[PDB]
């Protein structure tokens, strides 16, 4: 639901 | 034949091995994030899935996956639970937190039953991927692909089992059947998680700051 | 005596007044925030409050303050409520969306009784001011004062009633006895909100968003 | 003039004075039944109400009424709670039950604030009747009668207050304002009560045996 | 091998088969009880079970057993479910009554997948038999046996599939992987039930009915 | 809701 | 006591 | 941290 977590997991594939 | 090699799922399991009682689970969030995702990438074909699916599966499995990990981890411990962060937990200690209800079940329906079948890392890993490849998750761009991947994981895991223990002809079903147990333990945490924010109140309506 | 004034509190209510049913309250979160924050500084003695306690009180009063308001606004209509979003909900819809329960308690326990006594904006504001100054609020840096701002408001509120309305010599108390109603409906609402999240989509455990 | 004599409500209060931590409240049910009802009959005009209403009011007030009693009772105790059954309760003990959340509030929003105003039996009794004469209860054959009775109780209680303490000109509102505090503490118990049956599971779906 | 038989379990399902949406499940409580109790004694090895454990298992399995059934029955219809009450619920109604959430998970997670694999009554019954024989059930006088009746059923169930369906060599596992779905929907249902009670009428705290 | 409690309270006015 | 009801059906 | 948002409106 384009939620500000979705994002942090999104980046997390590839770097934190 | 195999193209969901158990050896790979083993490699993934191993790759992530770790290297107020309640309140201590919650701030660990960041390391759990890394541990879930570094693990997931190492399951075959997970990376092939549309990136937007990858997010869902993890989002979806977050709970059960974490719970599956610590339960196994604690087959070492006695009547306790070991967390990825290294802190052990005890019944008296937990019940002095109201999570006694989870704790009981964790121990009597997972920790102890794994202890019982001498469940191993390949097996655990496989069940873990099965949990991950969960095609009932909402919003999947393509439920069916996940279905297929799920089906391979359990195909290889069957084959694995048979091979390593031709005597125990039920271990595969045994394993699969740890799963409803695991799914419900997960929801039971959310129920606590929720009742805590709620009853605690104190800082209770912090639902604002959902686009607020 | 106006060591804490009244027609100003009216002015206060007047300042902030505006010149699928669930979502609409989860739309406007920004506006309610607008409405609510200004109103507090316009309350005599309100801003003189330590910046920290200003906070606790808005956080604690959020729901009620916000519910009291739309309740009083819907005195204007039979059969429904009118949100600051310039929209207006209906008994059939709310019911149809599974909040009929909360919907009904508002009309039966808050609107109808506010209508039945034909409550006015000085009264409304004064009840609110009461709700805002809550000593039982958690972690007040100085609480044992906050009681005084309350002590000071209800007093002034005794008068407004005493003059404008001396035929009814317990109209005042009648007024205060809607506060319990307002709590309970405040928590019922909160309960629903927690519920909907819970039977919510896999996007149910996103608490991990606390993240620290 | 009076025809809801405070002396009578005092007489009623006095008449009922008593003469696993959690699990101990629950089996006390039968004596609480007797204590609630013998008390209620002794409020003027309660017996005049249609019998079918009488049931509702009690059914409705059951919680708050019990809570109001033990809170006062424990103004004797130190940082504890005394139950009608004579067993004291302590924070460490309670929190080792998850009811810490009620306990805190009971103590900080009722037990201690009553201790503070040196609340007395007439006052407590009156607030108790106000709680009882709750016209927002569902199914009342005639909400209005209850309204009227409610209004008398608080009329006499005002008059009482003024008389006995002409100096404290706020005690009446002070008192009324213990009420939302009391209403919410009640729901908070139900929330625990419910979460216990639920999470405890163990014997969890015993909802059958509701006409089963 | 049929140290625990199959076509009998079919016969079992066949015996019990029948030759405002919420209330209807709270109507029929008597019938479900009928259906459910007989079916268990018709399960090989079921009655030989100590009378006490017979009990735990019916109590524990109640919901799932009962849900699994109507799920499999509604394979027959697009867009809805068919209750043993000889009535048939619809997506629009259920939604309109605020259980759309649970309604949808049943069709998406249970009916559609049961359809998609075109599950049959030996399969259905066999899954159930599994659910019924649950070792993790609380307070089993002899549990470490109950596992065996389960061990014994799934085994027999491997075969039925293995012959009737050898093109699909993991249809068996596909079968077991609906159990988690069934738990989770079993608890979701339970959650709703607790919720509705809770926002329930003042007739919310009638727990006092435990009374001992 | 004619509930088996309603009854026990009913009698309770007057005897247990 | 729900047990009772079941038992009474379990026979 | 919700505080922040309020504070930023409280000025």
């Amino acid at each position: 639901t384009n939620m500000g977590l979705e994002a942090i997991i999104r980046k997390a594939l590839m770097g934190k | 034949n195999e193209d969901m090699p158990v050896e790979r799922i083993l490699e993934a399991e191993l790759a992530v091995e770790p290297k107020d009682p309640v309140t201590n689970i919650c701030q660990a969030a960041d390391k759990q994030l890394f541990t879930l995702v570094e693990w997931a990438k190492r399951i075959p074909h997970f990376s092939e899935l549309p990136l937007d699916d990858q997010v869902i599966l993890l989002r979806a499995g977050w709970n059960e996956l974490l719970i599956a990990s610590f339960s196994h981890r604690s087959i070492a411990v006695k009547d306790g639970i070991l967390l990825a962060t290294g802190l052990h937990v005890h019944r008296n200690s937990a019940h002095s937190a109201g999570v006694g209800a989870i704790f009981d079940r964790v121990l009597t329906e997972l920790v102890s039953k794994m202890r019982d079948m001498q469940m191993d890392k390949t097996e655990l890993g496989c069940l873990r991927a099965i949990v991950l490849f969960n095609p009932d998750s909402k919003g999947l761009s393509n439920p069916a692909e996940v279905e297929a991947l799920r089906e391979k994981v359990y195909a290889s895991l069957e084959a694995y089992c048979k091979h390593k223990y031709p005597e125990q002809p039920g271990r595969f079903a045994k394993l699969l059947l740890r799963l409803p147990a695991l799914r419900s333990i997960g929801l039971k945490c959310l129920e606590h998680l929720f009742f805590f924010k709620l009853i605690g109140d104190t800082p209770i309506d912090t639902f604002l700051m959902e686009m607020l």
